[PDB]
């Protein structure tokens, strides 16, 4: 925990102190972020107190008793404060939806700038695995939770070079909740969940792993590039789980990457959980000792890359 | 040409979204149901299928099967249908939690299949059939709504709708959920729909209550290895009932009996009570 950092965290505390109860009136809807099908996220300024935050919106149609009981369970965001985890506001019930107030990351999500990459260099995604396992540690000794959906789309980036991360599982009850969804497209849930209950913080290491792998390519690897495709450098969500299953997991392209990168991912993409890596180990791996001495300028990539001013 | 102008349907208040549109309460002669399908830029192959199904759809009145009323093209294609009022069957099971008696709960399970055997009749295949598609008219007659309309779901190629899997997956059948048969959608994974539909009446709950991974059901019932925990039924539902409910979950699809047989099973233990 560095200057900068300790800076940077007490500053939010600050402004947090100035944000009592959350009223829906409260808010004046300034611009929309992006709309999963987990719900839709609006940039909004809270009036009385003039700070930008992100709201997120989940329509849920569960039982009022269930639903209070989400709204209690996520007041443990307020406890976690790390530079590597969204900051959160506060949640809230009105109108039928769940407001989750969380702190404007400018950046937006890794999954949006993937695509204004096309591809993401390895010395920037060094920091990136940084992040996610700084935050994954936190989460784990602090808190002693899982993540449960390490994805592109859950990692969070801003101005100032900040990653973290969010939409981890606080709420068991919103888990369950969630569960109850229409099928998505494309899955980052590694084989032993699939298949009965996960090796704890093991299985959050895969889908990272999965997510690099991806942001590297630019391209979901499931499954792997097929003809003339890597060399140019629709398949069904159930094929695509029998994929991850059994069927050997996917890896990076031998010529482009160095060896410490594809050692990493490779240790975290192993099907048995045992065998794969842990924080422990990934955190003195060879691809993070190397990418943690390298003075990479994330910041102003992140801006170059969206066609903004640094 | 069932289509429906502009300035006709006066849209109000946003109502919410689903598998395949979002829908708006409007007015057009009375309180209707407006949904703004996904499919916004349709192909003109795709938009010729879409009028083809409106004129099925379109000659199907039947007192459990909600009226459709046509579609309009104008700010987008969009479908309109009858309007009801109460809350659907996945609001009373798991919402509001209305406690109804042994015999209403049955009555349910006896109009359900009476729409639905009327839709295998005249061929229509509902591809979506769950409690959230199913209201309570005036808390006495059921309706059964979003049924058909496998144009509109799935997207297309530029000619080739490749049947795709979208909806909710607790209602799905094993051979729906693999989509490895390119016609999966039959009157047994209708069935099979109604089959946990039972489940929800007869026990209260969702299935898989304790699985809390989207995935983990996706591939687990896609490979057999996951079924509804029939143990859950509770204590006053009859043996002939929890009996019918485990034939429409038959893991393989031939064995599922159709709608004919299930309502006449109903029919009977309606009777003899
Ligand atoms: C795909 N994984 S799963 O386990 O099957 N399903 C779920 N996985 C993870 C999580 C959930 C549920 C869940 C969500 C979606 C969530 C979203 C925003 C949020 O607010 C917030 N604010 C600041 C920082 C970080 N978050 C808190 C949240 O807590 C939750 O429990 C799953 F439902
Ligand atoms: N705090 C934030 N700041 C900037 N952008 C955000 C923020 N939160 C979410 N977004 C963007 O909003 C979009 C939708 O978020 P979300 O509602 O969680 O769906 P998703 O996580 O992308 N996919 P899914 O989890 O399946 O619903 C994402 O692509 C994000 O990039
Ligand atoms: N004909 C209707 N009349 C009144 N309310 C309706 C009607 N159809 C749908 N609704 C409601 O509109 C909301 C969204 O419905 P809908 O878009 O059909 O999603 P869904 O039924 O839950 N899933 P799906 O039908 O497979 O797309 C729910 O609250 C429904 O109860
Ligand atoms: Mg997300
Ligand atoms: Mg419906």
């Amino acid at each position: 925990l560095d200057e900068q950092q300790r800076k940077r965290l007490e500053a939010f505390l600050t402004q947090k102190q100035k944000v009592g109860e959350l009223k829906d009136d409260d808010f004046e809807k300034i611009s929309e972020l992006g709309a999963g099908n987990g719900g839709v996220v609006f940039k909004v300024s809270h009036k009385p107190s003039g700070l930008v935050m992100a709201r997120k919106l989940i329509h849920l149609e569960i039982k009022p008793a269930i639903r209070n009981q989400i709204i209690r369970e996520l007041q443990v965001l307020h406890e976690c404060n790390s530079p590597y985890i969204v900051g959160f506001y506060g949640a809230f019930y009105s109108d039928g939806e769940i407001s989750i107030c969380m702190e404007h990351m400018d950046g937006g999500s890794l999954d949006q700038v993937l695509k204004k990459a096309g591809r993401i260099p390895e010395q920037i995604l060094g920091k990136v695995s940084i992040a996610v396992i700084k935050g994954l540690t936190y989460l784990r000794e602090k808190h002693k939770i899982m993540h449960r959906d390490v994805k592109p789309s859950n990692i969070l980036v801003n101005s100032r070079g900040e990653i973290k991360l969010c939409d981890f599982g606080v709420s068991g009850q919103l888990i369950d909740a969630m569960a109850n969804a229409f099928v998505g497209t494309r899955s980052y849930m590694s084989p032993e969940r699939l298949q009965g209950t996960h090796y704890s913080v093991q299985s959050d290491i895969w889908s990272m792993g999965l997510s690099l792998v991806e942001m590297a390519v630019g391209r979901y690897p499931i499954p792997p590039p097929d003809a003339k495709e890597l060399e140019l450098m629709p398949m069904a969500i159930f094929e695509l789980l029998d994929y991850i299953v059994n069927e050997p997991p996917p890896k990076l392209p031998s010529g482009v990457f160095s060896l410490e990168f594809q050692d990493f991912v490779n240790k975290c993409l192993i099907k048995n959980p045992a065998e794969r890596a842990d924080l422990k180990q990934l955190m003195v791996h060879a691809f993070i000792k190397r990418s943690d001495a390298e003075e990479v300028d994330f910041a102003g990539w992140l801006c170059s890359t969206i066609g903004l001013n640094q | 040409d069932w289509e429906i102008p502009d300035g006709q349907i006066t849209v109000g208040q946003r109502i919410g979204s689903g598998s395949f549109g979002t829908v708006y309460k409007g007015k057009w002669h009375g309180d209707v149901a407006v949904k703004m399908l996904n499919v916004t830029a349709p192909t003109p192959q795709q938009l010729q299928a879409f009028k083809n199904e409106v004129g099925v759809l379109r000659k199907t009145r039947h007192v459990n099967i909600l009226l459709f009323m046509g579609y309009s093209t104008k700010p987008q294609l969009a479908i309109v249908t009858q309007w009801c009022e109460g809350s659907s069957l996945y609001h009373h099971l798991h919402i509001i939690e209305t406690k109804f008696e042994m015999i209403k709960l049955i009555d349910i399970a006896r109009q359900t299949a009476q729409g639905m055997d009327y839709l295998h009749a005249k061929s229509i295949i509902h591809r979506d059939l769950k409690s959230n598609n199913i209201f309570l008219h005036e808390d006495l007659t059921v309706k059964i709504g979003d049924f058909g309309l496998a144009t509109v779901k799935s997207r297309w190629s530029g000619s080739h709708q490749f049947e795709q899997l979208s909806g909710s997956i607790l209602w799905m059948a094993p051979e729906v959920i693999r989509m490895q048969d390119k016609n999966p959608y039959s009157f047994q994974s209708d069935v099979y729909a109604f089959g946990i539909v039972l489940y929800e009446l007869m026990t209260g709950q969702l299935p898989y209550s304790n699985i809390n991974n989207r995935d983990q059901i996706i591939f687990m019932v896609g490979r057999g290895y996951l079924s509804p925990d029939l143990s859950k039924v509770r204590s006053n539902c009859p043996k002939a009932m929890k009996r019918l409910m485990a034939e429409c979950l038959k893991k393989k699809r031939d064995e599922r009996p159709l709608f004919p047989q299930i309502l006449a099973s109903i029919e009977l233990l309606a009777r003899s009570l």
